[PDB]
């Protein structure tokens, strides 16, 4: 159904002749350098070629086809795809772990990561269980505290659904 | 005249936004205007901005809030996207800041309820803007502001930082135009700190014609404040233009302050009175199963929400993962042949920035984890270690991968 | 009749706190190691993780903590040599070689009414929440937390007939053979008395006659955290005197008093239980979140 038409180059009388009206010149309206005019087409191949300031010219980034005498004539292509949007992006979105190693310096610690929710005081007037809200960019990220006698503690922020469980394990 | 889409006749260009044209619809049967975004397929496939463009559509598709444009279709055509949203008829905030001398503290209180209030929508919807100006928010016929242009948009991410240097280098915060990692909601923060500025006194707090010069001054975060703005407003703007990204403001503590809490409509956030009311919470999502039911989750979700001290809170000290004071190469060198006892399989991203997995052979499931080297302050380095998503425990299988790795380091 | 259908339409998952702390203990880890712990992350009680069966085994306590004392204490003079080299899985193999446990959990998605049955039907005060999908604990449920769930919700449903009613009349709660301590009874003979009779806690009374004070299991914990665990001759009121100073008396409710009355003051308060009295002062029995959590479920 919708396609474009958009001619890029400059003119003052521009006009399209096509495989959908027997070779005719249609007259295309200006915005202040670009010509353009929308047309309903069904699926398929339809050739078309440009007549600008008296006389004939193809669109260079446009696909083109020369016949037996010599005449170049653009190509456009109506695919089913082309007309719905999430169809249309997946196909111009179309145009393994191996165990060996591989001078800028490494990216600035953010300071957000240094905000550690067990070292925040909380209120004495409630549940030792509970924390405060963390931010969405500290959780899966691991916290340790200092071996002490063959033990090492590791605690992490982790999402369920809504709600945040920060995790400790005492592992020796 | 003669160009049609969708019913709509094609007029004079509104203005040129980050991705494709923007143009005026009018109706050809009854005269309705629209705006039309016109995206370039060429031009996206060009630049690798598929994805962009996608996560853009799909947000705008479901966002509804009465501060954004909204998209009501997006047509698809062989050569260009064609996305048609609301029309607003008072042009661009930017230009009624220019038009006028100063906006008043009772009418720019209003326009800065109405910005803050779609900030908020955005950020809760794991949406940030990273390009937020005057120039970017619209006004309609009724003086409400309006937010457009979610070209520089990005999502956000559990524990995923955001690096893209985003916005106009006025409206940009200290960490945008440093180039260094950030959180996202900060940026949006700063870049409202600055409209509000605007608003109230008519000029930039940050500005200059030299570039350099002009990021000293985002840098310093020094900027004049005039003697006939009150106390209350400037309190408010000191603590939205913070250098520091965690001394700086956040929605939570604006919608508390003083100065803005003055004739705040009760429907613009959710933990108001008339937004259960007015506001659809878009819980048929979860009420789709089995016309009462939609009220009874509202009314429990109430009940829950105001019980703070309920659900939330009101010796030796931890640290992120393990510091080093070596050479970069040699952490790097040393974390390699470790995983080789362990026998592990590691995916190379970047020269620092590891994608690491083990198989566990008691549950028979693959464990996988993200490794990153980061630099504290001078000469020290940090090893950051966080999960991937996607029998036995995934938060146990972690804290265990990390174990074997630390004790073998 | 009414809360019963309250708790069967509500998920374990509502109940769970936004942001929530959680201890896990590894079996190889030492005893002694996991009571301090539980001290400084101030915690009750933590699910324990078995590393070489990759599965969660059971639930670490402060009746734990009571049973070592009470099994290898000997004197103030030789140090308790079980609490200070045993591992969670060789304190376990001792405690299980004469019964075994299959850990009693319930999942997020399952009803408030699964898991309050769960908690009266296997006797226990603790149960943990993971999630099937993921193999995660998520929270610790405990009857205190359903009772104050409940409350949050009592004028959304209308009051029964029940809840208007007298505690004499409705009659809930242990009246008969209460375990009682005196005020000069030493921590090892409070310490037998919790693991013979199977209690929670036990009311200290004095030589005069009069309930001054309560000692419960979480009492226990104090003497890990002063280090005083290895003199467990001293009296109930020295092991009490930590908490003494801000304490004014033991919480109580009369048997005239109405059900809605008595559930009010246990969640303002926050305790577990209240010491049932007639007339002026005379003991009748205990009231408990678990007593009043199975009268809303039979
Ligand atoms: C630098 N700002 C400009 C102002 C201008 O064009 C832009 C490119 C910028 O806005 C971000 N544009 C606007 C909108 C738009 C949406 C997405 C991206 C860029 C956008 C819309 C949406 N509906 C509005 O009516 C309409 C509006 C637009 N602009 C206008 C000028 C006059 C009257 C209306 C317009
Ligand atoms: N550059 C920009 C741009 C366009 O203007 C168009 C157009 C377009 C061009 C001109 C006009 C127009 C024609 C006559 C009078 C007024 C107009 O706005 C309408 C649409 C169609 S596809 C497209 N793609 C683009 O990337
Ligand atoms: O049966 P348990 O779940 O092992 C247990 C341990 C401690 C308590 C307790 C503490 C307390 O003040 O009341 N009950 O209950
Ligand atoms: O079976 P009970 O001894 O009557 C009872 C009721 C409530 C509790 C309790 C114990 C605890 O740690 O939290 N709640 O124990």
């Amino acid at each position: 159904r919708p396609t474009v038409f958009r001619w890029t180059g400059g003119g003052k009388e521009v006009y399209l002749s096509g495989s959908f009206n027997n070779w005719s010149k249609l007259p295309l309206t200006r915005s202040h350098n670009n010509f353009v005019a929308i047309l309903d087409l069904p699926e398929g191949e339809h050739q078309y070629k440009f007549f600008v300031d008296g006389q004939w010219t193809h669109d260079p980034s446009e696909p083109i086809v020369t016949s037996q005498l010599g005449t170049v004539n653009n190509i456009i292509q109506v695919k089913k795809t082309d007309f719905e949007v999430f169809d249309a992006l997946m196909v111009d979105s179309q145009k393994q772990e191996p165990y060996v190693c591989k001078f800028r310096a490494p990216p600035i610690l953010p300071p957000h990561l240094l905000q550690v929710i067990l070292n925040k005081d909380t209120g004495i007037s409630c549940d030792p269980a509970l924390l405060p809200e963390p931010n969405h960019v500290m959780l899966n990220h691991l916290y340790a505290l200092s071996i002490k006698d063959g033990v090492m503690v590791l605690s992490a922020t982790h999402r369920y659904k809504k709600k945040y469980v920060t995790t400790l394990l005492y592992k020796p | 005249g003669r160009v049609k889409i969708g019913h709509y006749v094609l007029g004079d260009t509104l203005g040129v936004g980050t991705f494709g044209k923007v143009k005026i619809g009018e109706h050809q049967l009854t005269g309705h205007k629209v705006a039309v975004k016109i995206l370039n397929r060429q031009k996206i496939r060009s630049l690798d901005v598929v994805g962009k463009i996608k996560r853009e559509i799909q947000n705008l598709k479901l966002f509804r809030h009465p501060h954004i444009i909204k998209l009501y279709q997006v047509i698809s055509t062989p050569t260009d996207f064609f996305m048609v949203m609301e029309y607003v008829s008072g042009g661009e905030l930017f230009d009624y800041i220019c038009k006028h001398g100063r906006v008043e503290e009772m009418e720019a209180r209003r326009l800065f309820q109405q910005i803050l209030s779609a900030v908020d929508y955005c950020h809760r919807h794991m949406v940030v803007h990273r390009d937020l100006k005057p120039e970017n928010v619209l006004l309609d016929a009724h003086m409400n502001a309006k937010i457009a242009d979610f070209g520089l948009s990005n999502m956000m991410s559990d524990g995923e930082f955001l690096r893209t240097s985003c916005g106009s280098p006025n409206y940009a915060a200290p960490e945008v135009i440093s180039g260094r990692l950030y959180a996202g909601p900060e940026v949006d923060i700063w870049s409202c700190g600055v409209i509000l500025y605007a608003l109230l006194c008519g000029t930039l707090p940050f500005d200059d014609e030299h570039v350099p010069t002009l990021f000293k001054k985002i840098r310093g975060g020094v900027f004049y404040i005039p003697e006939y703005l009150n106390r209350s407003v400037a309190t408010l703007l000191m603590h939205m233009l913070q250098v520091d990204p965690l001394k700086r403001a956040t929605i939570k503590d604006i919608r508390e302050h003083e100065w803005f809490k003055q004739g705040l409509p009760s429907y613009l956030f959710p933990e108001d009175p008339s937004y259960d009311a007015n506001v659809i919470d878009d819980e048929a999502v979860k009420e789709v199963c089995e016309a009462v039911a939609y009220h009874l989750i509202i009314d429990n979700r109430r009940i829950m929400n105001q019980a703070s001290e309920f659900y939330l809170a009101s010796k030796a000290k931890w640290h992120l993962g393990i510091r080093s004071q070596s050479k970069p190469y040699d952490i790097m060198a040393e974390v390699y042949r470790a995983m080789k006892q362990l026998d592990f399989e590691w995916k190379v991203v970047n020269a620092y920035h590891l994608r690491v997995r083990r198989k566990n052979p008691v549950t028979g499931n693959y464990v996988k984890m993200s490794l990153q080297l980061y630099l504290v302050d001078n000469r020290s380095y940090l090893l950051d270690f966080k999960s991937i998503d996607d029998l036995g425990s995934h938060t146990m299988d972690f804290f265990e991968m990390c174990a074997s790795l630390i004790t073998t380091l | 009749s009414v809360y019963t259908s309250f708790m069967k339409s509500h998920r374990c998952y509502d109940l769970i706190p936004t942001s929530s702390k959680l201890v896990v203990f590894d079996t190889s880890l030492q005893v002694k190691k996991a009571f301090f712990a539980l001290v400084t992350n101030g915690v009750r009680a933590a699910p324990l993780w078995d590393s070489k069966k990759q599965s969660f085994v059971g639930m670490l306590t402060i009746t734990d903590f009571i049973n070592i004392l009470h099994r290898y204490y000997k004197s103030a003079l030789v140090q308790i040599y079980e609490l200070e080299e045993h591992k969670i899985e060789t304190w376990r193999e001792v405690y299980l070689q004469d019964s075994f446990k299959p850990l009693v959990c319930i999942s997020p998605n399952a009803s408030l009414f699964d898991a309050v049955s769960s908690l009266i039907r296997n006797k226990i005060h603790r149960l943990p929440v993971i999630d099937p999908e993921s193999g995660n604990t998520l929270y610790i449920l405990t009857h205190k937390r359903i009772l104050k769930f409940l409350k949050l919700f009592i004028t959304e449903f209308p009051k029964p007939e029940f809840m208007s009613k007298s505690l004499e009349e409705l009659q809930i709660g242990t009246y008969a053979n209460i375990a009682m301590v005196r005020t000069t009874t030493p921590v090892y003979v409070a310490l037998g008395i919790f693991v013979q009779h199977r209690v929670s806690a036990l009311p200290v009374v004095d030589e005069k006659g009069r309930v001054v004070d309560i000692y419960s299991k979480f009492d226990v914990i104090n003497l890990a955290a002063e280090k005083t665990y290895n003199n467990l001759d001293v009296s109930v009121t020295k092991a009490l005197q930590h908490r003494s100073h801000y304490f004014e008396g033991v919480l109580k409710c009369y048997l005239h008093e109405t059900l809605e009355t008595i559930i009010n003051r246990l969640v303002e308060a926050e305790v577990h239980r209240l010491v049932v009295v007639d007339e002026n002062d005379v003991v009748k029995g205990i009231v408990s979140l678990s007593d009043i959590l199975q009268a809303l479920v039979l």
